[PDB]
């Protein structure tokens, strides 16, 4: 693997003498858990709900308000 | 924002990172210059108050100057004519829990500011290691709007500048190593409303991309490889934040930055290309679409976090066509000049001829060409390999000398042991997966481990180096270069130094407190021409000083490489201002008093 | 100790607190003079690493400068030739507790010098917050001895500077506020056997009186007033703390130092004189005896702590009688000035005409006559009282022209409303028992709270004030004087000034990064004279400020004096040195490079 | 009570108007224990004790120990 022959363009990934294309199911297989995996966008999707709130009461009320809880 | 640019084009304002949009960090004072830099002195001094690494620099708007500091990043606001007394001062209150998901340390790399339409008044953005991204009244330190952008229960945390482009703000984001999938996002700069977010891996949808993108150079791949270069949903945890620092061209309105390493460390469990971190981006500024992207380091094994500095210019090419260029000295030891307005390679050649990860920079494919005997592996132990995860540059911004078309670049010369490690990823924890042993580079003392740095004038086109010198400690904060032929820049073991930009002769340094790992600005006031600088180590390189740590391979690997620096310096965190015989406000000792 | 005297006469040297035995921190160099101090300038600095008040100031023997910082009490040494390379550090483990039972942060007044006989080297003495006091080898920073004085278990902590003389250190003792019965220690220099220790209050015995205690003045007082005038057994928890500084005469082989405030604050639970708190000392150095004891405030009912600097002279009297003298500005607002050698009473003059407690000193009584209207006392309510527990002069170390005869005193401006209240005595745990609110006196401007220091030039003699001048904030840590027609002092509010020892008039200033709560001081190296100072406000005074308190009264009232006080300095901790056009050691920038 | 008049030389306490010459058994008695009033003197004596035996050592040894434990 030196990175100069390519299965397409932008990618070029060969895997080094000995190891498996795939880690799948391998000796090196991660084993995520996909619940642990969505974590993140999940916490994205409440903060831009938050937000949302807090804009908008902005724009609403002319005055900035961060605990959600405050606004109705 | 054309008031910013305007703004900028004065010698007694420094209103954004990077001085101006080109990110240039030259100043066309020449006051201060090698005929007199040896009468440099402090002018007047500001302690922050706070320990830990003290990043970037303070700004200077309007006869005030605008002060950050480390985590909890409180935010002061100094008059010119008496800095003494603090006009108005911000002070968060932070979760002390954002202080356990910082892989290094507490810093932030600065202040933005918002000129002001006419119902809303001027405002100072600012970022919180806790995630929130605040929006104060510039001139009565009140809270406008404050909104959140990362969540620490994840790992997300900021340390990143905000950059205002005509009327949004540009947050980053941080936490690869805590595998934390990396976006950027756009606010309006008014009501702190979210314009737009793009994701640095995963489907085409989140990373936002141009309907033409990459058209000019369809080889640097194009639609699908946010998951097609990763196996399985490894992107959702892939990395790719972007923490450094931004360059931007009113006439492309194309936003330039680069993206983080992937996540974990451990080259194995990330089999692919990782699109899209350790890439080069260009995208719209107003609609955060993507029209260009070159991927610098391909499934990464170093931690070559491409987040490194973007500096505009404009020269001619060797065929003598002039050429609209940005110029990105990255940490996988390659500086990189691309064509700002298609992203096409101009140039790709090394920072210090001991790099040995990368053969060469094949120019019209692209790739790096790879030289196995340093790459990295599972159950391996990979040896002398350079340049080490802390890159040959780092979070450090530089600056050009548009006259003398030279950068002047602040390098790093430590490489590294490495051998990874399998471990599990729980949101919240850290997803390293390896151990770093570092150390100085080949022409650096290995013995006593010093000589980790060093500084060189460099020609984008030429590829030639002017002049380089070697430094006791990385030049880990950047440089500034002003018309007076002079290059100002601070060092780890606590100085300010000033070399001659032709030669690269040490004309004049100062002992400040501590260590510097911000970069140096220059301002006028009242006729007088001033130098500013933060002091207080820290950093990645000062972590093992800062959370007292002896392991060497603490800190990951870090606390070795950089044992000796406790025998120059200390923690602190301030400001220094210096002017030609230390002439300042209170020459007239009256000024200030209490009467 | 005769090596002491004679290296103290050199002009490279700073080998004591308060610089020599006279203690009159008075210069001969003249090198930095009225005509041309607004040259003076910042040659390099150094931070200590640490927050918290940086109190006393640093010590220069034989080419290197000795750094001490506040809690964990670290000591640095830095080589004059090139200071930025510390030759040895000296880090100490304290208990973290020790923290708690401090009234007033985590400070210390600096360290002590023993030249070294021959066998043993030559030694810098320290004391630590958790009570121990240690001698570390002044060439490599490795520890001699290092023996427990205080014990923090009972309340007892150690802030004070230790003291040489002959070949024994004194070490001082901290801790009234929390009941601690006051003892100053003599140890062996050499192998830190304990020679002496006298106490400030009970039997005798354990006062230590020499047989002719007090003999030239009989009506002070002598035997069994250590019990005598106390209630019970109150004096076993009746304080005396000495934490002040000392003075020393050879030819007396007399320690003369003054002590603390008796326990509790409570007035009403200490019926009696409470002998011997509150009283200047005269004590023999080898023996430990006290051959005179005159106390300032019997029965003290303010909290004012008679612990204030010695500062020794020689003058005629008004009979013109040539007297070796002792000149004390104390807490209660008083100046004594008494006859060294015997202990009489010369004068005793007000600090400012605003002082209301005393309606004077009678002289030939030696009582200071009290105004009831001013006094405190259980279930009452007293206001306006001047000075305050702070005192109208505190920790401070003033300074002496032998030429003028003249001494430059840091005022204080600060009064108080005072009502204690009944409270049990726990070892361990705070012992004040009153609750107050301090302000601004008279001068200063009570609305804005400030205006709460001044400092001025007094004749001992004459009682006459040369001249006086208003500070923003008290002016608590001390002046210095040289040959140059100079009086320089630090400021809370941040400055290092500079006045006209005749007219008192402001002839430079320079801007440290914070507050000073130290003295400068000065010294030649290779010819250049230079004036250090520490840098880092702390102490009583920046209480609310360290500790982030707001409620006016927290802080045994100092908070609400000093809220102004966030609004002109942060915390910070360092050292800066100024020398004539900031020359100094890396004028020639290649000295320290990495070669 | 302003301080003039004294009982003995160095003795001029007075009670102010209206309190008792001797607080004891009074509103205003401390009631200290004495248990709590000795802590101070035991801490003293057991603090000599420790050094006198670092002392001592460092005297026969010429080698300084602070842990009193490893002393013999
Ligand atoms: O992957 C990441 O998100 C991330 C974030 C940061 C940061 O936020 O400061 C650093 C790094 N990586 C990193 O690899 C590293 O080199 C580094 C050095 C420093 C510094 O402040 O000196 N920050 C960071
Ligand atoms: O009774 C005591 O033992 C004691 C100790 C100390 C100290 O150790 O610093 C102070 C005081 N009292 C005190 O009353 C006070 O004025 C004070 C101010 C300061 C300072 O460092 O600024 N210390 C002390
Ligand atoms: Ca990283
Ligand atoms: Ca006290």
């Amino acid at each position: 693997y030196d990175g100069t022959k390519c299965k397409a363009a932008g990618n070029c990934w060969e895997p080094k003498p000995g190891f498996p294309e795939k880690i799948a199911g391998s000796k090196y297989d991660p084993k995520h858990d996909p619940k642990e995996l969505n974590k993140q966008a999940d916490s994205i999707k409440q903060m831009e709900e938050r937000n949302k709130k807090r804009v908008e009461n902005f724009k609403k009320t002319g005055k900035f308000e961060y605990d959600v809880a405050k606004i109705s | 924002n054309d008031k910013l640019v305007e703004l900028s084009k004065s010698d007694d304002n420094w209103v954004m990172p990077g001085k101006n949009y080109d990110s240039n960090n030259f100043s066309d004072l020449k006051q201060i210059n090698k005929g007199n830099v040896k009468q440099l002195r402090p002018a007047w001094t500001f302690s922050t108050g706070l320990l830990n690494g003290h990043e970037g620099a303070p700004l200077v708007v309007d006869g005030k100057m605008y002060i950050h500091t480390s985590f909890p990043n409180n935010t002061f606001a100094l008059g010119l004519d008496d800095p003494g007394t603090i006009l108005w001062q911000d002070k968060p209150k932070q979760n002390p829990a954002a202080r356990a998901v910082a892989c290094c340390d507490l810093v932030n790399r600065g202040l933005a500011y918002w000129p002001g339409d006419g119902k809303t008044p001027a405002l100072i953005l600012k970022t919180q290691l806790d995630g929130n991204v605040a929006a104060l009244n510039a001139e009565t330190g009140e809270t406008v709007w404050k909104v959140e952008n990362s969540d620490i229960k994840v790992g997300s945390t900021l340390t990143i500048a905000p950059y205002v482009v005509k009327d949004k703000v540009i947050i980053g984001s941080s936490g690869a190593e805590l595998g934390v999938r990396g976006y950027l996002t756009a606010y309006d700069v008014k009501t702190g409303e979210q314009v737009w977010r793009a994701y640095a891996t995963g489907p085409d949808k989140d990373l936002l991309l141009a309907s033409d993108f990459n058209i000019k150079n369809p080889h640097y791949g194009q639609k699908g490889l946010g998951t097609g270069t990763w196996e399985g949903d490894a992107w959702k945890i892939g990395g790719g934040t972007n923490w450094g620092w931004y360059a931007y061209d009113p006439g492309t309105n194309l936003i330039y930055f680069g993206t983080g390493n992937p996540a974990p460390w451990n080259e194995t469990m990330r089999p692919g290309d990782n699109k899209w971190t350790m890439t080069i981006f260009g995208r719209d500024a107003d609609t955060g679409e993507a029209k260009f992207g070159y991927q610098k380091t391909p499934h990464d094994e170093w931690e070559y976090a491409g987040v490194n500095v973007m500096m505009l210019s404009e020269q001619k090419d060797k065929d003598g066509k002039a050429r609209k260029l940005l110029t990105h000295p990255d940490r996988n030891g390659i500086v990189y000049t691309l064509d700002r307005t298609d992203g096409a390679l101009v140039s790709a050649n090394k920072l210090d001829d001991t790099v040995n990860v990368f053969k060469s920079v094949d120019l019209k494919t692209g790739q790096p060409v790879r030289d196995p005997e340093y790459g990295t592996r599972m159950d391996h132990l990979a040896k002398d390999i350079c340049p080490s995860a802390m890159g040959y540059h780092n979070q450090g911004h530089d600056s050009y000398d548009p006259k003398r078309e030279l950068f002047f670049m602040g390098i790093n010369h430590i490489c590294m042991d490495w051998e990874p490690f399998m471990l599990p990823y729980r949101a919240g924890q850290f997803f390293v997966g390896a151990t770093l042993n570092m150390y100085p580079g080949p022409k650096g003392d290995r013995q006593n481990y010093e000589g980790l740095g060093q500084i060189k004038a460099y020609n984008a086109i030429t590829g030639d180096y002017k002049w380089e010198k070697m430094e006791r400690f990385a030049v880990w904060g950047g440089t500034m270069a002003t018309a007076g032929d002079l290059v100002f820049y601070g060092t780890l073991d606590g100085y300010l130094k000033a070399r001659d930009s032709d030669t690269g002769d040490l004309l004049w340094k100062f002992k400040i407190p501590s260590g510097a790992i911000g970069y140096p600005m220059t301002y006028t006031h009242k006729g007088t021409q001033y130098v500013a600088i933060y002091y207080g180590v820290g950093g990645w390189p000062g972590v093992g000083l800062v959370f007292d740590l002896a392991d060497p391979t603490a800190g990951l690997g870090a606390v070795g490489a950089f044992k000796k620096l406790a025998n120059y310096t200390q923690m602190g965190g301030g400001v220094v201002v210096f002017s030609l015989d230390g002439k300042g406000p209170y020459d007239d000792p009256n000024v200030g008093e209490w009467k």
